[PDB]
RNA sequence: CGCGGGGUGGAGCAGCCUGGUAGCUCGUCGGGCUCAUAACCCGAAGGUCGUCGGUUCAAAUCCGGCCCCCGCAACCA
RNA sequence: UGCCCGGUGCCGGAAGGUUAAUUGAUGGGGUUAGCGCAAGCGAAGCUCUUGAUCGAAGCCCCGGUAAACGGCGGAACAUUGAGCCUUGAUGUGUAGGAUAGGUGGGAGGCUUUGAAGUGUGGACGCCAGUCUGCAUGGAGCCGACCUUGAAAUACCACCCUUUAAUGUUUGAUG
RNA sequence: ACAAUGGCGCAGUGCGUCGUAGUCCGGAAGUC
């Protein structure tokens, strides 16, 4: 694959270029070195201790968290059947019978969650193995298909978010906007941090954290000192 | 960590032969690309076979890095008879298809009135964990297009037709999909053809986190091949690098030890032949007779087995045409094998058979055996003409026979061909000494399970020999000897090999299995054959094709 | 099938009235008759007793017993417990079976044979005989023998003279045909 | 030379052993035999060899 | 002889075809001074591969002359009480006589039911380079390639 | 008397602690190269392993029992 | 005033083999915040043990020596490894030529020129591609790609490996 | 003599046979 380029230099060398900082200073920065490309969204990148080539920690997975996720926190279920019989009442954002994620390669990019079922997973999405180059289809990975499609759904609407290991222990996350206040930012990063220590590590030795480094759709990111229990954002 | 397998002291004890593996303290390191070598009876496949676990009847510790995956790829493989398919899927994915099927009847159960959500949400999240762990799977097109790349037969074939080289390179595209991390394995050089050695070179090179084999050839051992583990008296000597003139170093090494522990004997024995003449006795007479004489002063076993050589029975007489074949065509389903083939063989021949493990080469054997019969074409063979055929396939009726008996059937005496002569002293003559023959066929080196091999199928007369793969078990020791025994042999002979020395020494003819329904036969030395093969060449570089690249590189 | 018949009725009287006994227990009945084969043939070679095994399973129905040294020989090897040949007894059915075949067609088959032979006996009563070709047998050819053999026979009977195993001999029919 | 000493432990009982001899100079084979185990109380196979 | 020596005496042409290269081939390949069981067998062995590979008659010897044709050879040469083994270029005039000559002795070494036969795959051979001919000089090349060091 | 080594074809030796094949040099014999003789070339022959028997399935080998040749010692007085 | 360096003594050499103190890495064991009616699992810190890494003289080995003992037959600096970053470059086990590690962000750009094309030097036999110097050009390549595949490559984090350069830290020799 | 430049049969030659074998070879030996 192509590596750092020439666009990733110049933007870096105008204000900032691998550092940790305090919470407050990073996503000022972030916030700043922000070009565009397009209104500036945050996403960290995690990289702590995995004991996950033998799944004794719970590190892909997702969980609602207290603030709405992304931009605009958009949903698309794959489903079909009995399942969705009883989500009559409370309602899938979009049904795709089979199919519904084909967007990707005509420029189009589109969903914070897509919510899968038992019977859609055979068919669509049993392959998790590749999905190349982006890991947006949906997957055995994160896991957890649907029992009834109803409470699913209201997870997602209300603010769930899918999250994996990469393959050596950085677990890429959406936060949110940079628009979302210290507040309500603080949050979502203390909630992801509680998450992981409900799921421990039992012998990658302890650690949770390791190295937390930060992004924007488009800038260039910059690496936290500590995100979650310190205080604020802004 | 720096230790990704580590040896504290380690040995074995076998008292009918001597102490074949001592004292072993070794550190294996990441990065590094160890050749493991040694003659029979050096414990070169014995030290891997601890490494792996397979053998831990042993003193002091033989310990593994705990979070490595370790993988261990064996001379003949535990696939069953069973499907390529079936087999390929088995040991690597079963893990993780179990898992992905119950995770398939938890999304059959989500819609089914009666099953409990929270215990299906639980086992999803075991199942989930369980994929993750194991990542890889069986896949929808992956591994099947990958072992069609790697051009291995039908994925509805049988494992039980697979000769060497396919089954292995088919056991080890399996075992590297289940444990990567570290290898450990058994001469992996042997019975694998041209592109899957070109291949096993570039993978083996590549690696992480480490590579540890055996091999008996020179091209191996320049480009792999970081670091060499010598085993000869049962210790270990790691020297790093090398090339072919360490082997010639090493050969010098020992000629020059035993020779100077032969002159100390000798300078030890003229002192103790005085010594009755008018000595007190006092401690020489104790610590020389005594002590040193038998255990100390017994060194040079390694050495002598060079000198106990190798034997292949001469030919019955035998006339002008031995082998006549018009014509011959033969498929197996819907694959050419041989195709319009025709070749006469004269008296004194011997044939070298190359080409790609599954080419049709012993199916040709079986032809002229009458195990198969012509789709099209003929076979005559001459009428006094009498067959002696060496497989791949060199499985026996027990492993705890003796040397001797399986070799001799219960004989004392045993026609040999035409000719009648003592059992005990045949089975000597392919490097058996009464302490050897008395072993069994469960404790012996692959190297002696050769020998012990070729021993018995001569037995029937050398008039004219079918060999497949002969070099496939052998050490270095053995491999020269085989030779020397080859090179006074009269012939009427087709033989099969990979080896370059070996290809030189077994033509005065080529058949070499090209394509499917393509085998060439040519009539001359195998330098005969290069001559013609780079006059056909010079005409292949001026012709615009991608073809002739392999030939002039990598 | 045959013998069997003629041996009960006409020569068991034909017996009894030249010894002039009055019980007709006192006539001989044949008791037995043996079929080795010991020509060496797992001196040199295990299976090639084997053959000769089943080379004699095939005029008698049945496998054969494989015979055994009894002690050690130094000038041919061999040692007590040592295969070495190959035996068949034939009592009752086989016994008849075998008795017939032979006499009828073998014993015509024999080199330059044409008239008697009954001077062979142990003391007791009992008649011995060898066999050098054993092609000779109605069911054993060269067409159908990998190479040839030999074998010798031992008759048994419950004879006390030799004027008696004499006179049994005699008052058998050798056809002279095929 | 000396008929070696094995020690051949118990896998339904004892976590001990028997001790006993046999020739490795004729059987590369692992030994095994029903002989009695205190702790169970009853006969049982025992397994294990040098 | 060392004053009278002198080259080849007159050739009697070729029956078929007319080439006095096709003459001498025959000539050679004669046994016991008989021309006819010789001409007889060589017409039987170019027909056999012009037919089987499918070529023109001529190019089925003319190809065949070319490859197993000489370019060097190996003359042990005593100098005095001492002996060296030395390179020459083979004479032109002797250069395809030799080639013509090892085609015959090549198929009379390498193994076939008949002569016409043993000759009809060596014809093969030749032009491919691998042939029992072609090993000859694949032979004479090493053996004068080590040697080249003395002369 | 007391200790121990070695007896292998015609000569001089290997093998022998590992019992199943007797190997080497010279000479001899037969064939060649010389006019002839040495050298030289090709091929072959000659041995109960000093013996007698023993354990062993089997001894030149391992173990004993005789016939030999050579060494070591014969001392404190 | 000759012959012997095999022995014993010694001298000269260390490339390899074996090798001390040193150093204390890994594995193993003990304790128990804690997980659990629960059996039994066990973090951190502390210890009990094993002894990677380095490591010489000696010794094996290599060359000598008998007017040796004796024997003389049948603080700086240069070079150079390695631990961390920092800054780059391939990321090819099956198709797909391949630059599809993998996940999130995510559909339009400044990188004031960043076009791009034509050509030069090096890099990968993935040499289609891009990486990467310099001239013309102060200008947007490129995303149904072209193509296969269940998935296609805009564009920002960033993952570790094979590896390189700077910052170094450290161990060596000189 | 040892053989298909041939053997046998009706030097050479015309047919027909044998197909490389100790053979229809040679008159056991012998594969030039």
């Amino acid at each position: 694959m192509a590596k750092l380029t020439k666009r990733m230099r110049v933007i870096r060398e105008k204000v900032d270029a691998t550092k940790q900082y305090d919470i407050n200073e990073a996503i000022a920065l972030l916030k700043e070195l922000a070009t565009a490309k397009f209104v500036e969204s945050v996403d960290v990148a995690v990289n702590l201790g995995i004991d996950a080539r033998k799944s004794d920690q719970n590190v892909r997975g997702a969980t609602v968290l207290p603030h709405g996720t992304g931009r605009s926190v958009r949903v698309a279920v794959f489903t079909q059947g009995a399942n969705a019989e009883a989500a009559k009442a409370a309602g899938a954002e979009l049904v795709g019978m089979e199919d519904l994620a084909d967007q990707i390669k005509k420029g189009e990019m589109n969903f914070d969650v897509v919510i899968a079922s038992p019977d859609a997973m055979r068919v669509v999405g049993q392959l998790g193995q590749v999905l190349g180059p982006r890991g947006l289809m949906p997957n055995p990975k994160v896991g957890t298909v649907t029992p009834n499609v109803a409470e699913a759904v209201k997870n997602a609407k209300a603010g769930q978010v899918r999250y994996r290991n990469d393959k050596n222990g950085i677990i890429h996350t959406t936060i949110g906007k940079v628009d979302f206040d210290a507040d309500k930012l603080k949050e979502n990063l203390e909630a992801l941090l509680v998450a992981l220590k409900k799921a421990k590590p039992t012998q990658a030795k302890g650690v949770y954290i390791k190295k937390v480094s930060i992004s924007t759709t488009m800038g260039a990111g910059v690496a936290v000192d500590q995100a979650g229990l310190s205080a604020s954002v802004n | 960590a720096q230790f990704v397998y580590t040896m504290h002291r380690v040995g074995k004890v076998v008292p009918p032969k001597r102490h074949i593996l001592k004292n072993i303290s070794l550190s294996f390191f990441p990065g590094a690309k160890i050749g493991v070598l040694g003659l029979n009876g050096a414990g070169k496949s014995t030290l891997l076979r601890i490494m792996a676990g397979i053998d831990k009847d042993i003193e002091g510790e033989a310990r593994p890095q705990p979070d490595i995956k370790i993988g261990y790829l064996p001379q003949e493989p535990q696939l069953n008879p069973e499907h390529t398919v079936r087999e390929s899927i088995e040991e690597a994915v079963s893990e993780v298809v179990n898992a992905l099927k119950r995770l398939d009847e938890v999304y059959a159960l989500y819609a089914d009135p009666d099953a409990d959500f929270d215990k299906l949400a639980a086992e999803q999240g075991r199942l989930e964990e369980i994929i993750q762990a194991h990542d890889g799977h069986n896949l929808n097109v992956q591994l099947e297009r990958a072992a069609d790349a790697l051009r291995l037969p039908d994925w509805d074939a049988k494992i039980a037709n697979l000769s060497g080289g396919e089954r292995r390179r088919v056991a080890l595209c399996r075992l590297l999909l289940e444990k990567p991390d570290m290898l450990l394995l058994d001469e992996p050089t042997n019975h694998l053809d041209a592109e899957s050695v070109a291949w096993l070179e570039r993978f083996l090179h590549d690696f992480e986190g480490t590579v540890v084999a055996i091999t008996h050839d020179r091209y191996f051992l320049d480009n792999v091949a970081g670091w060499i583990l010598e085993l000869d008296r049962g210790e270990g000597i790691p020297w790093e690098g090398n090339y072919s003139s360490w082997l010639e170093q090493k050969d010098q090494r020992l000629a020059q030890e035993a020779s100077q522990e032969a002159a100390r004997r000798k300078s030890i024995e003229k002192e103790l032949e005085w010594v009755r003449q008018g000595t007190k006795g006092r401690q020489s007479k104790g610590k020389a007779r005594l002590a040193r004489f038998e255990e100390l002063n017994s060194t040079e076993y390694q050495k002598r087995n060079e000198t106990n050589e190798l034997f292949i029975p001469p030919g019955p007489r035998l006339g002008d045409k031995v082998l006549e074949v018009s014509n011959l065509r033969k498929s197996y389903g819907d694959r050419l094998l041989i195709d319009d083939l025709s070749f006469s063989i004269p008296k004194g021949a011997i044939v070298g058979i190359i080409g790609p493990n599954g080419a049709g080469k012993s199916t040709l054997f079986r032809m002229i055996s009458g195990q198969e019969q012509p789709d099209s074409g003929t076979i005559t063979l001459g009428e006094t003409v009498k067959l002696a055929s060496v497989d791949q396939f060199r499985d026996s009726m027990d492993n705890s026979k003796t040397v001797w008996e399986e070799v001799s059937g219960g004989l004392d005496i045993m026609k040999i061909g035409n000719t009648e002569m003592p059992s005990r002293a045949y089975v000597g003559r392919f490097n058996f000494k009464g302490v050897d023959q008395g072993k069994r066929v469960g404790e012996l080196s692959g190297g002696e399970r050769g020998r012990l091999h070729l021993a018995k199928l001569l037995q029937v007369g050398g008039n004219m020999l079918l060999l497949d793969e002969p070099t496939n078990d052998l050490d270095i020791e053995t491999l020269r000897a085989l030779e020397n025994a080859l090179l006074e042999f009269p012939g009427c002979a087709m033989v099969i090999s990979h080896d370059r020395w070996f290809l030189d020494r077994i033509a005065t003819h080529i058949l070499d299995y090209q394509d499917e329904g393509k085998v060439e036969f040519f009539e001359g030395n195998f330098t005969e054959y290069e001559e013609y093969k780079k006059r056909t060449l010079g005409a292949d570089a001026l012709e615009p094709k991608r073809i002739k690249y392999k030939r002039i590189a990598k | 099938a045959k013998l069997h018949d003629y041996y009960k009725d006409e020569v068991v009287k034909k017996l009894m009235t030249e010894f002039n006994y009055n019980s007709v227990m006192q006539v001989p009945r044949v008791e037995k008759i043996t079929l080795n084969m010991g020509v060496g043939e797992a001196i040199a070679d295990k299976k090639l007793l084997d053959n000769a095994a089943a080379d004699l399973a095939a005029i008698s129905g049945q496998k054969p017993l494989i015979t055994k040294a009894r002690k050690s020989v130094a000038g041919f090897k061999i040692r007590q417990g040592y295969p070495i040949g190959c035996k068949v007894t034939l009592r009752g059915e086989r016994m008849w079976e075998f008795f017939e075949r032979l006499i009828t067609i073998a014993v015509p088959r024999i080199r330059d044979f044409r008239g008697l032979s009954a001077k062979s006996f142990d003391g007791r009563g009992n008649y011995s005989m060898g066999v050098r070709e054993q092609i000779i047998f109605p069911e054993i050819d060269y067409d159908k023998v990998d190479r040839v053999r030999g074998l010798d026979i031992t008759i048994t009977t419950t004879a006390k003279s030799d004027e008696e195993g004499r006179a049994l001999l005699a008052a058998f029919d050798f056809p002279f045909r095929k | 030379g000396i008929r070696e000493k094995i020690k051949l432990v118990s896998s339904a009982g004892t976590g001990h052993f028997y001790t006993t001899t046999k020739n490795k100079r004729t059987k590369p084979e692992k030994l095994e035999l029903k002989k009695f185990d205190p702790v169970v109380r009853q006969h049982v196979i025992y397994k294990e060899a040098k | 002889p060392r004053r009278r020596v002198i080259g080849q005496r007159k050739i009697l042409p070729d029956p078929k075809f007319g080439s006095e290269l096709l003459a001498k081939f025959v000539n050679i390949l004669m046994v016991d001074g008989k021309k006819s069981t010789a001409e007889s067998i060589v017409y039987s062995a170019l027909e056999t591969l012009a037919q089987r590979s499918g070529k023109s008659e001529l190019e089925a010897f003319e190809v065949a002359l070319e490859n197993v044709r000489p370019t060097v050879e190996v003359k042990s040469r005593r100098v005095g009480g001492s002996t060296y083994q030395v390179p020459v270029e083979v004479r032109p005039v002797r250069r395809n006589a030799l080639a013509m000559r090892w085609i015959v002795e090549a198929a009379r070494k390498r193994g076939d039911k008949s002569m016409a036969l043993r000759l009809a795959n060596e014809l093969s051979d030749a032009a491919e380079n691998k042939g029992t001919a072609v090993k000859k000089r694949e032979d004479v090349h090493r053996m004068a390639e080590a040697n080249k060091a003395f002369a």
